[PDB]
C-alpha cells in the first residue's frame, strides 16, 4: 500500500531493481533499508590570528 | 635685563605600522590540466593553500 515502504526518494521497484543512483551501497537495494547519507563534521586543528 | 633668542630647528620621522592579523596577502600562479577522456567546460577547481 505504500510505493516508497522505507520513506526515501526511491520507490520499492527502484531499490529493488537497482535503477538508481550506483553508488548507493547494495544493502540499501531492499525496500526495508533506506538509502541515507549520515554525513558529520570533524574539527582537526584550529589556528588563532590576533587582530 | 633684555634678552632675545632666536631659534630654529628641523626634525625627521620615519614610522611603520603592522596588522599581525593580516600581514601579507598571497597571489598563486597556478595552471589545470586534463588528463581524462572528456573535455570539461567552465573549469572550477577548489585548492588548498597548506603551511605547515
Amino acid at each position: 500500500l505504500e510505493s516508497n515502504t522505507a520513506g526515501d526518494p526511491y520507490t520499492d521497484y527502484e531499490k529493488a531493481s537497482g535503477s538508481f543512483d550506483k553508488a548507493i551501497k547494495t544493502e540499501a537495494r531492499d525496500p526495508l533499508v533506506a538509502a541515507y547519507p549520515i554525513v558529520g563534521v570533524g574539527m582537526e586543528k584550529l589556528i588563532i590570528s590576533t587582530n | 635685563s633684555t634678552a632675545v633668542q632666536d631659534s630654529n630647528g628641523e626634525s625627521w620621522n620615519t614610522g611603520l605600522s603592522i596588522n599581525k592579523g593580516e600581514s601579507a596577502y598571497i597571489n598563486a600562479n597556478v595552471r589545470y590540466y586534463n588528463t581524462g577522456t572528456a573535455p570539461m567546460y567552465k573549469v572550477t577547481p577548489t585548492t588548498n593553500l597548506v603551511l605547515d
